[PDB]
């Protein structure tokens, strides 16, 4: 079952990079190391590489038969018995095909000359490099530069030619002109824009003694918690928040197929002057696939997705599908209406998206933790109510979040001091414990965890759950509004998140009292 | 095509070594616009904007020309806009040139999904002067909201997702509503603008043209001279004197400087504190005009004489856009103090109606019956019910549908 | 010859979804209603066609999937780990029981 | 009812309730779809038959659903101490083909937020990912923790509810 | 009492150029008082007709 291994030779980094209006028929057959944005790609479809025929009649096999352009085939049989001159039958099993891709890629925005339209090229991606240029991307492309001539001319066995200059006079054309089209031909693309023990072994010794002195260290949850969001002075409980964020809680599914959520959810409302677009912004930039989006739905599709009509329907992604697997900083959650609130009532707890609009049916996955920031109605949050007051949100989407953090921006002469100082200081020049690649490997690390709730836990947990419920009664009925079996599972995901803080595997009920007492504080706000 | 050198070099030291550099540059800014001393200046220093600072921060100067329409509140954006190297003019209301957005298009020939960028993108560096501010639609509305906090538009549409690196800086004109603007009236309620968009620039200068024959004489005298015209200034040497100012020069912030503006921001605050007068967005907008100001006149230190001129033109501008009290939470929200006072009397008046009635329930016209006709003056309706959504919020009482509405 | 489309929950979020024909032989016909979701098991076979070589340039095949079996996924994506084409087909014993 | 892009003339395909036809449909948040949309289904929830008319496609197609519906009361809780028809916005012709309509109340009970709050804790902890060969080994710790609650298993439930059906 | 009126430096442009076209209708250079009176006239004239009754 000998299989012949066909090469692909890789040549990178070049000395020069060239552009797409840097295109020239003189560097036809050289190296380049053209670089676009990629805004489409076709299907990775097998093209004829090295073809291997069979006649017809005496069964004799013409092999190794090199491909053009064309569907080129041999016109002649070895053995001297056989008349063919244009019958044969392919074999496709011992024929060798070769992965094919086209991507459409254009001129760079930041290089295109002002008024003029983007210059577009098509190159053809083969072997490893198949799928690796995604579309928006902007990837660097090195290969040959090629020119593809027009198949049509050629004459084709299935075909015709279908009607700038065009040369003529070849032996196979006749009297019909043959037209040329530069195409890049990429040979290597690189874009320029799982256990504890796996991760471990992907990580090199010396990131690992780091590492190793952050899981022994004493005080590791609090220098965790001030390092995050350096440049954000003041709200320890906001950042804290934030960390437990990114850890999480445990996806767990019950028996039954009953999904568990095991994202946390955050809302900080403050005043207008206060941090929230800050932390929004940080946690965008730092935390992988996070997407960063406004309450004022930009895009047509919205928070979560429409169908748009092709001149069939497709899929429009919002900004809760991008974020899939990560996090969802919505900014300005006041803005976008109570008719688009209904929207993300089912994928911030059921975590899906059902659409049935035409023609199309799908339930799409939203498996994101979303970061709102809400402004108070009225624009300066006013202490005299409630929170629910002064925020816009009901109480089916007010009781999806597991953290409620307010911030206020108190007419205080000594804060002013330290916040003016700390700003400018910034300008001029924040020392974290932890640097931001430096804490990255620890979340990380901490993910791989999936603590688990002690017998004792469990008992506390329900004591807990039991006080908050009781605190929470209202009414002559006694009829829970602000405490309901989610604030349970909120309880739940915050002491796995803090295990995993700690790094370790055993829920204590210090983190469910740590827990109960972050619930606590977003909710005695009267 | 019929349509960076030594020399350059000394002019630039000559100019900057005049003493009058600063009036000199605001003057060839506008040179056919009498007055508006101010504005040239603001304009001068968005030219050059502050220092890139990398480890995001902005390092831009937002500037929005609001007012009851201007002529110049286009003469002067052509003027800014042939000045300014980079950028390009465009209409926020039409967009007709440019689309003001970068979004996705079928070229037709060929048919292939082409990208095309907006206004706002190949403007990074330059000044995007836009017009008609005020008429754009809610869509682009929410991509300059996009663009000035996020600086970066992401697209994500028939399979391209990705985020361009925008980079640009902002000069808005926008015309009020009605016949002219209304000076008694706040900029908010004038403009047309939600609060937000408003909040995010840096320097908004109220250009008015109020009555008054001892202006209007020179103005028209002024007028005037420019009708007999046709029938020193750097008129062209400032548009790459503020390229090299940018590329050679990289100001930077000292302690003295640092100490002034730290006393400059709480002195601010303090004046008026249960109000709240400034916001740390304009502290660290005001560390982008003392970077401009250091910019320009190639000093590439932000010395202390920068931190009270930017600190004059701040206080200036807030003075200016804001009421006679100045609130500095009007351009932040529409809902202000004197406002907001309606509505919390109005929910606590509903309240404490619907006990007594109890003392039951009634729809909307039932409760307009009394509340506008003897509980007070000839007030808003909407306000009666928008205070509704607070008591509800506040579970006080309860709304059954479109008809009556009663207490739990 | 139903026309297979990547399903949204597996497309990449934001991802146009790639798609691939299948041949649905005697027996086999009127199993897949569109708009369902299906699992198919066949031959991943390739065909020349000169429409599509004229159009890329390149002697580039046609591929096409000949179903040998189709299971329909939708309506009971939670039910992974069971086997058979079938979940909800009983034996003679389950019938039994 | 769309223009075929291939065959340019109309053609019909069904939805939510033709592809449930001799099912269940399942619409979460009933209360918040739009009138016009909710009132679309009144035909295929009674009759168990969709009739269109449009563009010239005169025909009738059959949907055997039956819909279970998930509401929510006016304000976000169900007030005891009104009717019905006091709490909800749907009207009576959708409230009365719904067979059975069961209101469900958050009260606040020790004993049973107790009960609650263990039967969850439980769960949680059942459901943990970290809770002769592989195959047949997973199948009988799957086993074993299913019998914990239900009495019949549900890999077997399907296919008796399918039976019992069919 | 109309707010449609505050003449505007418009207006002034207005005004020279009728004032141009009258002169232009008349020979050349007939751009005196002569023709500003009627000029003017006509502009308050139009701006009374917004006014009318
Ligand atoms: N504690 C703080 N530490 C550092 N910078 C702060 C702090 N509080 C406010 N700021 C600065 O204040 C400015 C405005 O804060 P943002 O994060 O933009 O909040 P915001 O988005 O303006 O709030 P709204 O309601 O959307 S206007 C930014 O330049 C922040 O850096
Ligand atoms: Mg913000
Ligand atoms: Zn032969």
């Amino acid at each position: 079952e000998q299989t012949e291994r066909v090469f692909q030779i890789s040549f990178f980094n070049l000395p020069t990079v060239h552009r797409i209006r840097d295109i020239r028929s003189e560097k036809i057959g050289s190296l380049l190391s053209i670089s676009g944005t990629v805004t489409r790609t076709s299907e990775v479809r097998p093209e004829l590489y090295k073809a291997s025929f069979t006649c017809d009649m005496c069964r004799a096999i013409v092999d190794n038969v090199e491909q053009s352009f064309k569907y080129t085939e041999p016109t002649f049989c070895p053995n001297p018995s056989c008349e063919n001159r244009a019958f044969w039958t392919l074999n496709v099993t011992r024929s060798r095909f070769l992965d094919w891709q086209k991507v459409r890629i254009q001129e760079n925005a930041n290089e295109i000359p002002t008024g003029s339209m983007p210059r577009t090229l098509d190159v053809i991606l083969r072997g490893d490099s198949v799928e690796r240029a995604k579309p928006g991307d902007r990837c660097k492309f090195t290969g040959v530069e090629i020119v593809v001539p027009d198949v049509t001319q050629l004459g084709l066995p299935g075909v015709k030619p279908s009607s700038n200059s065009g040369v003529t006079g070849l032996r196979s054309l006749g009297v019909r002109d043959l037209t040329y089209k530069i195409s890049f031909l990429a040979c290597h693309v690189i874009s320029i824009g799982r256990d504890q023990e796996v991760f471990l072994n992907s990580l090199s010794s010396d990131e690992i003694n780091e590492l190793k002195e952050m899981v022994k260290d004493e005080h590791i949850y609090d220098k965790l918690v001030r390092s995050i969001a350096p440049a954000v002075f003041g709200h320890e409980a906001v950042k804290k928040g934030i960390l437990l964020q990114m850890l999480g809680g445990v996806h767990k599914s019950t028996v039954e197929g009953i999904k568990l959520r095991g994202d946390i959810n955050i809302c900080v409302v403050g005043d207008p002057s206060t941090s929230k677009s800050q932390f929004l912004k940080y946690v965008v930039g730092f935390a992988p696939r996070s997407v960063y989006t406004s309450g004022k739905a930009s895009s047509a599709a919205g928070l979560t997705a429409a169908v748009v009509r092709d001149e069939d329907y497709t899929i429009e992604a919002g900004a809760l599908m991008l974020a899939d697997n990560g996090i969802c900083c919505i900014d300005e959650f006041d803005k976008m209406d109570i008719s688009d609130q209904v929207a993300i009532h089912e994928a911030m707890e059921q975590q899906t998206i059902s659409i049935a609009k035409a023609g199309i049916h799908a339930t799409l996955n939203a498996r994101t933790s979303i970061l709102a920031a809400a402004n108070p109605v009225g624009g300066r949050y006013n202490r005299k109510l409630s929170l629910r007051g002064n925020l816009n949100m009901t109480a089916p989407i007010m009781s999806r979040f597991d953290l409620f953090f307010v911030i206020l921006d108190d007419c205080n002469e000594k804060i002013d001091t330290e916040l003016a100082s700390h700003i400018v200081d910034l300008h001029m020049k924040i020392e974290p414990p932890f640097s931001a690649e430096q804490l990255r490997r620890y979340i990380k690390y901490a993910r791989t965890f999936k603590p688990i709730l002690t017998k004792e836990a469990r008992s506390y947990l329900v004591e807990k759950y039991k006080e908050l419920r009781k605190d929470d009664a209202q009414g002559f009925s006694r009829s829970s509004y602000r405490i309901t079996v989610r604030q349970l599972e909120s309880m739940i995901r915050l002491s796995e998140a803090i295990a995993r803080a700690n790094c370790v595997d055993e829920i204590t009920p210090s983190f469910i009292a740590e827990a109960y007492d972050l619930l606590r504080q977003s909710i005695i706000r009267v | 095509k019929v349509s960076i050198t030594d020399q350059d070099l000394a002019k630039i030291r000559e100019v900057a070594a005049r003493e009058d550099l600063y009036s000199l540059l605001a003057r060839s800014i506008a040179p056919s616009i009498y007055e508006l001393e101010d504005v040239k200046k603001g304009i001068l220093l968005q030219l050059f904007g502050g220092t890139n600072k990398t480890f995001r921060y902005r390092g831009d100067i937002n500037i929005l020309l609001c007012g009851d329409p201007s002529t110049s509140k286009s003469q002067i954006l052509q003027y800014v806009h042939k000045i300014t190297p980079r950028g390009v003019y465009t209409s926020g209301k039409g967009s007709s040139a440019v689309g003001l957005t970068a979004y996705i298009t079928r070229d037709v020939d060929t048919k292939q999904l082409v990208l095309e960028s907006g206004a706002l993108v190949l403007s990074d560096g330059g000044v995007c002067c836009i017009d008609e501010f005020d008429k754009m639609s809610d869509s682009t509305r929410s991509v300059l909201h996009e663009v000035m906090e996020q600086q970066t538009i992401s697209i994500a549409k028939a399979g391209i997702i990705t985020t361009l690196n925008a980079r640009s800086s902002i000069l808005a004109s926008a015309n009020p509503i009605g016949s002219r603007y209304n000076p008694n009236l706040p900029v908010t309620e004038n403009i047309d603008l939600p609060p937000p968009l408003l909040s995010r620039f840096d320097l908004v200068y109220l250009v008015l043209d109020k009555v008054d024959e001892k202006n209007d004489r020179e103005l028209a005298k002024h007028l005037t001279n420019l009708y007999l015209e046709d029938k020193v200034l750097p008129v062209e040497f400032l548009t790459m004197y503020i390229s090299y100012a940018k590329e050679h020069i990289h100001p930077i912030i000292t302690e003295a400087a640092k100490t002034e503006l730290v006393r400059a921001y709480v002195g601010m605050r303090k004046m008026g504190d249960k109000r709240i007068t400034a916001t740390t967005r304009q502290l660290e907008s005001m560390i982008r005009l003392a970077e401009a100001h250091a910019k320009m006149k190639l000093k590439n230190v932000v010395e202390l004489e920068d931190v009270q001129e930017a600190v004059r033109l701040i206080r200036s501008a807030i003075k200016d856009y804001a009421t006679d009290p100045k609130t500095g939470k009007i351009d932040m929200n529409l809902v202000q103090t004197g406002k907001s006072v309606i509505q919390r009397k109005l929910q606590e008046d509903l309240s404490r109606e619907i006990m007594n009635v109890l003392k039951d329930s009634m729809s909307f016209n039932e409760l307009i019956k009394q509340i506008n006709e003897h509980s007070q003056d000839r007030v808003e309706s909407s306000d009666i019910q928008e205070a509704l959504s607070r008591l509800q919020q506040e579970d006080k009482v309860i709304v059954l549908g479109e008809g009556v509405r009663r207490s739990v | 010859r139903v026309t297979l489309q990547e399903a949204p929950g597996t497309v990449p979020p934001g991802r146009l979804p790639r798609h691939r024909e299948v041949i649905l032989l005697a027996d086999l016909v009127d199993v897949s209603k569109p708009g369902e979701e299906v699992e198919v098991t066949g031959i991943y076979k390739n065909n020349y066609d000169g429409n599509l070589n004229a159009k890329n340039g390149f002697p580039v095949f046609a591929t096409i999937i000949e179903a040998n079996s189709i299971k329909r996924r939708e309506g009971n994506t939670a039910n992974e780990g069971e086997e058979g084409l079938d979940v909800f087909s009983w034996t003679e014993e389950e019938e039994r029981e | 009812v769309r223009k075929d892009p291939i065959t340019k003339e109309w053609t019909l395909e069904g939805g939510a309730l033709v592809l449930a036809d001799k099912g269940v449909c399942l619409i979460d948040e009933f209360d918040k779809m739009n009138d016009q949309d909710r009132t679309s289904i009144h035909e295929a929830m009674e009759q168990q038959s969709i009739s269109i008319s449009k563009a010239g496609i005169v025909t009738t197609l059959q949907a055997r659903c039956s819909i279970i519906a998930a509401a929510n009361p006016n304000g976000g809780r169900y007030n005891s101490t009104l009717p019905l028809a006091q709490n909800v916005s749907l009207t009576e012709p959708i409230l009365s083909r719904f067979d059975i309509l069961c209101v469900v109340r958050d009260l606040v009970d020790e004993e049973a937020d107790e009960r609650l709050a263990t039967f969850v804790v439980d769960s949680h902890v059942r459901s943990h990912p970290e809770n002769l060969n592989a195959r047949q080994r997973r199948l009988q710790r799957q086993r074993k923790k299913e019998e914990e609650i239900s009495p019949i298993p549900q890999e077997l439930l399907m296919k008796y509810i399918h039976y019992a059906r069919t | 009492k109309f707010s449609f009126g505050q003449a505007t430096p418009r207006t002034l442009l207005g005004i020279i150029r009728l004032s141009q076209a009258l002169a232009k209708l008349r020979l050349a250079d007939m751009v005196d008082i002569d023709d500003v009176e009627e000029a003017l006239r006509l502009v308050r004239v139009s701006k009374e007709s917004l006014y009318q009754e």
